[PDB]
């Protein structure tokens, strides 16, 4: 996978959480938008952030997506039980002419 | 310290299509615009706001490279206040531009017998673009009061039509790939010098 | 309401699966249908895609040759025929579908995705 | 939004079909055409099919677009070409009978044969038959057998079959909204809506009657000339007052004279002008003359030829091993590739027909620019006109001595100017009554003015006062002798021969006008002079977005057709046949007949 995403993420619920999508120069700094996804566990990823900075229709305010040049960040707010999951961020890449995606980062929540 | 990579944008074998013309960034590297000028075998390069000698001394904060393939008749659109298929619907240059533009034919690379329907241009589309403004929808365009629901047929028609290259197609309709460079200046250091 | 895809699927290596995707729903003759694999415990992967209203089709530099992607739009169905990988082809195939918003920026899917087939190839 | 805009939007998603679509039609067409096998006939047919359905695909989709709401007559031209349904608004019963006359009318004409009757196992065809026959014989018998042959043969295969042909197209016409199939033909030739400018179909038959009364002074003394010169061929068959017999107008029909020039010549000791000799001491290819015929037009300042002319088209004869149909066309393949077919000959001739194929290309090069329904000739005649203004302008002496083909030693006289208009009034003064009787007979049959026992009696009434030609076989209502003819046999439009004729001396003189000429109008070159080439070249560039009345006076400053122009080339020999007319008579007796014994 070209966009360099963490392995995973720690947080408490009720706090916040950023996680990282960092590309290249001819995928997210070449100012192609990046896509978030969800995928809860065994179960059919959905759309999560929609273009760069938007919502598809049904997720909470919780989600919110930015990006800075060569980065992204998908801005969690507020952990929830329900927010264990996996999370690929997708940005188009240019020298592939492909639709390249990221690392994955296993969202874990604290507590017990 | 490292060379800008203007020839891998120049040697790749596939260009999109102009619908979903294909951005590259060239940033952190010191730049040897002195290959390309030099080469003068390209059938059209025009610079816009900058002469070619000067700019090899001149220091920019990120360059953007465009790289998509139109047709022959269809190059003079890229350029900035052109309307036409490529310049309403496809790519639009702003009126400000400040960067050069860089075609060469290709009729033999892009083109083969029976044609080449790879490369895809938006015949329609309700609004204009903006400057540097990508439309790769396939959504039906509406071309009448009624609504399509996504079907085709009568005022209902798909947006992204095919090139047909052939290499026996004359001179003003032989695929001439474009590579539309773009300089950019901020309050950022600058990143491309030469 | 949402897609409809062919079951799970146990292969040989050297046999060819072709996993069907049928319009899950909405608009389909119009729009581009892509292909993700997700091998079991490993990120996602892009694998090509089809604007099943013309016949084009893009695929990835890594699944090229193998992997032919065709829709008959009479049917309102996918299919993905994959010709033969040995042993880490298995992976769970969803079938996404392609919006491709105007602006900047580019393809994020619909959210229409398939159930996922996993096709497993083993010798066992 | 509205019905105008949905037909902007409509003919923009047609046209980038079309030119795709078209393009496959012609490239398997050529493919064809350069060499004949029988998977190119699959090909010719897969491709040429998938374009004809989709002329009726969207014919159907183009007549939900009402003419009255539409406002600009650049998209109101394409919707009339394109809303028109022709043969598709009969019922299909009726559709294939139709279609099936015309390949019953074809096969009779290409492929029926007439058999001499001493031998009936050994035939003899049309070409190169019966053309070798009556164009190269000069006894009269056996023209006479050859006139009457393929008149019994194919001329009574053709008439129950040319009766439902009339029939049926009348209502291909009458559901059209048109009074006829005649009508149907003139449509090209209509505008409407463009005031000043403005042409109704019947306003044609006001024209071509009308300018036809004028060509009767230079004609009937053409007419007098030869009959004088064939009565001293044929001593016992022609009247010094009467008709000329029909088999002995140099071919099957009396279309061309050019194949009498030979026995009715003005100065027969005089050399003709031909360069034939010139040519192969000079070691020319066919290469090398559309080279010279490439810097024709860039002297007048029209583009020289693409790169895809010269790497695609067919120059020479490609040997004995594959085949072509070797009739030199221009193709307009669509898309700027711009092809010549023609198996070149080092000849004078194929070096006039040089020009004259190139013509047309330098035609279809100007309106590339035209979307596609408006890339064709401004009507039927413009498009034949602009290459024979280039073969005219290349067959004068001072064009030869320009390039070195006739030494500039030659002189130029009276006599042998008036061997070379007598030339050409065989060819162009003697194919304008003929075409004027055709069209007129036709136009007379599909209006119904003529009633089906008479098809063959007010025939040859037309012929013996429009023409001055004779029967020298009494014919019942049996035969049908116009469908022995290719373009009465295999619908066409016929009067695309006159008005053609009638445009390209308004060309002719209102660019020697413009190259400032001084002189007579035969001996007038275009050549050097890019006022009379950006002249033209401003109608060559409308395609027909503008109407033909319009493209006309962008080059002669009239909106009409026009003898004025005939009459000013052929005015040395109009005043030479009439000194040779001074003891004999001139005109023609309607009575007089071969067979009144
Ligand atoms: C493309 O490759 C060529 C050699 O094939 C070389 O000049 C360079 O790496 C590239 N071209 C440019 C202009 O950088
Ligand atoms: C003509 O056609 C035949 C079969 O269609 C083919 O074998 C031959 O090569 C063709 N001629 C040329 C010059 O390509
Ligand atoms: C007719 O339409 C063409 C484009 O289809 C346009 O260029 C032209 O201006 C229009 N005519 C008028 C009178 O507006
Ligand atoms: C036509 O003439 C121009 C002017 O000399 C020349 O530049 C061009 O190359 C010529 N065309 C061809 C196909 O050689
Ligand atoms: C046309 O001009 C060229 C160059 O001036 C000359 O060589 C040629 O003879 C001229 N031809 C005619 C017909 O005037």
């Amino acid at each position: 996978s070209v966009l360099t995403q963490p392995p995973s993420v720690s947080g408490a619920p009720g706090q916040r959480v950023t996680i990282s999508c960092t590309g290249s120069s001819s995928n997210i700094g070449a100012g192609y938008d990046v896509h978030w996804y969800q995928q809860l566990p065994g179960t059919a990823p959905k759309l999560l952030i929609y273009g760069n900075s938007n919502r598809p229709s049904g997720v909470p305010d919780r989600f919110s997506g930015s990006k800075s040049g060569t980065s992204a960040s998908l801005a969690i707010t507020g952990l929830q039980a329900e927010d264990e999951a996996d999370y690929y961020c997708q940005s188009y890449d240019s020298s592939l002419s492909g639709s390249v995606f990221g690392g994955g980062t296993k969202l874990t929540v604290l507590g017990q | 310290t490292n060379l800008c990579p203007f020839g891998e944008v120049f040697n790749a074998t596939r260009f999109a299509s102009v619908y979903a013309w294909n951005r590259k960034r060239i940033s952190n590297c010191v730049a040897d615009y002195s290959v390309l000028y030099n080469s003068a075998s390209f059938s059209t390069f025009k610079c816009y706001g900058v002469s070619p000698t000067k700019l090899n001394d001149l220091c920019f904060t990120n360059v953007y490279a465009d790289s998509f393939v139109i047709r022959g008749d269809e190059v003079r659109q890229i350029a900035p206040g052109q309307t036409g298929k490529i310049a309403d619907y496809n790519y639009k240059l702003p009126d400000d531009f400040t960067g050069c533009v860089i075609a060469w034919n290709s009729n033999n690379l892009d083109s083969k017998v029976g044609g080449n329907y790879n490369y895809l241009y938006r015949l329609f589309r309700k609004s204009n673009l903006k400057p540097f403004e990508r439309d790769i929808s396939t959504e039906i365009y509406q071309a009448g009061s009624t609504p399509c629901n996504g079907v085709e047929g009568f005022n209902c028609y798909f947006p992204l039509q095919s090139y047909g290259f052939q290499p026996t197609n004359g001179v003003g309709y032989q695929p001439y790939r474009v590579v539309v460079l773009s300089f950019e200046l901020l309050h950022a250091p600058a990143t491309v010098c030469g | 309401q949402l897609l409809q895809q062919s079951g799970a699927e146990v292969k040989k290596p050297g046999s060819s699966v072709k996993v069907s995707c049928k319009a899950s729903g909405g608009t389909f003759s119009s729009y581009a249908i892509s292909w993700v694999r997700q091998a079991p415990g490993q990120g996602l992967e892009w694998m090509g895609g089809i604007i099943p209203i013309i016949g084009i089709a893009n695929y990835a530099q890594k699944f090229q040759g193998r992997v032919t992607i065709t829709a008959d739009k009479s049917t309102s169905t996918a299919y993905m025929e994959l010709s033969s990988l040995r042993s880490e082809d298995t992976a769970v195939y969803y079938c996404a579908r392609e919006r491709g918003y105007s602006g900047y920026g580019a393809a994020y899917y619909f959210d229409y995705w398939g159930q996922g087939t996993l096709v497993t190839v083993s010798s066992a | 939004s509205t019905i105008e805009e949905q037909a902007k939007t409509f003919l923009d998603k047609f046209n980038h079909e079309a030119e795709d679509l078209f393009y496959q039609s012609s490239l398997a067409s050529w493919n064809y055409n350069t060499n004949i096998t029988e998977e190119n006939v699959q090909n010719m047919n897969n491709a040429g099919d998938k374009w004809s359905a989709f002329l009726k695909e969207q014919s159907t989709l183009a007549q939900m677009y009402p003419l009255q709401e539409i406002q600009n007559l650049t998209v109101k031209l394409q919707l009339q070409a394109l809303q028109q349904n022709g043969s598709s608004v009969l019922s299909e019963d009726k559709s294939k009978r139709l279609n099936t006359i015309l390949n019953t009318m074809s096969t009779i004409y290409s492929t029926g044969k007439v058999c001499n009757p001493d031998n009936p196992q050994e035939c003899l065809l049309l070409e190169p038959g019966l053309n070798e026959i009556m164009a190269n014989s000069l006894d009269y018998n056996e023209r006479l057998w050859a006139w009457e042959s393929w008149r019994s043969e194919v001329g009574k295969q053709l008439r129950p079959l040319y009766e439902e042909y009339v029939v049926l197209k009348n209502e291909m016409a009458r559901a059209n909204h048109y009074e006829d199939y005649g009508d149907y033909w003139r449509g090209d030739y209509e505008v409407n809506g463009v005031d000043g400018y403005d042409y109704s179909r019947g306003q044609l038959i006001e024209d071509v009657e009308h300018t036809f009364e004028e060509i009767k002074p230079l004609y009937e003394h053409l007419h007098a000339y030869v009959r004088a010169k064939l009565m001293n061929a044929y001593p016992s068959y022609i009247s010094p007052i009467g008709c000329l017999p029909a088999h002995l107008l140099g071919d099957m029909w009396g279309r061309f004279w050019t194949n009498l020039y030979s026995l009715t010549v003005p100065f027969g000791q005089k050399p003709n002008i031909d360069v034939t000799d010139a040519m192969v001491d000079q070691a020319w290819d066919a290469q090398r003359i559309f080279k010279e015929a490439e810097k024709f037009f860039v002297s007048v300042g029209l583009p020289n030829m693409t790169q895809g002319f010269w790497e695609n088209s067919m120059l020479t004869d490609p040997g004995n091993v594959q085949k072509a149909v070797c009739h030199p066309t221009a193709w307009d393949l669509g898309k700027g590739d711009f092809r010549i077919l023609m198996c070149t000959k080092v000849t004078m001739d194929d070096f006039l027909t040089a020009h004259h194929e190139m013509g047309h290309i330098q035609y279809d090069m100007a309106y590339a620019a035209q979307p596609f329904l408006l890339r064709n000739g401004a009507n039927e005649g413009f498009h034949e006109a602009v290459g024979e203004i280039m073969s005219l302008s290349a067959a004068t002496p001072k064009h030869l001595k320009s390039i070195g083909l006739l030494s500039p030693d030659f002189q130029e006289d009276n006599e042998t100017e008036i061997n070379f208009l007598l030339k050409q009034a065989l060819t162009i003064v003697g194919t304008l009554p003929f075409t004027y009787m055709l069209e007129k007979w036709r136009w007379m049959v599909f209006k119904g003015e003529i009633p089906k026992d008479q098809w063959m009696k007010k025939w040859w009434e037309m012929k013996r006062e429009i023409v001055g030609v004779v029967e020298p076989v009494p014919h019942d209502e049996t035969y049908c002798d116009p469908a022995s003819l290719f373009h009465v046999s295999n619908d066409y439009s016929f009067i695309r021969y006159y008005t053609r004729t009638l445009y390209q001396f308004q060309f002719q003189e209102a660019l020697c006008q413009a190259a400032k000429h001084e002189g007579p109008l035969h001996k007038c070159d275009i050549s050097n002079s890019t006022e009379a080439g950006q002249k033209l070249f401003n109608m060559l560039r409308l395609g027909k977005s503008e109407p033909w009345t319009l493209a006309l006076e962008n080059v002669v400053g009239a909106k009409n057709m026009n003898v004025r122009p005939l009459l000013n080339y052929f005015e040395p020999l109009f005043t030479w046949l009439k000194d040779q007319n001074k003891n004999s008579f001139v005109g023609w007796s309607t009575d007089w007949s071969p067979y009144a014994d």
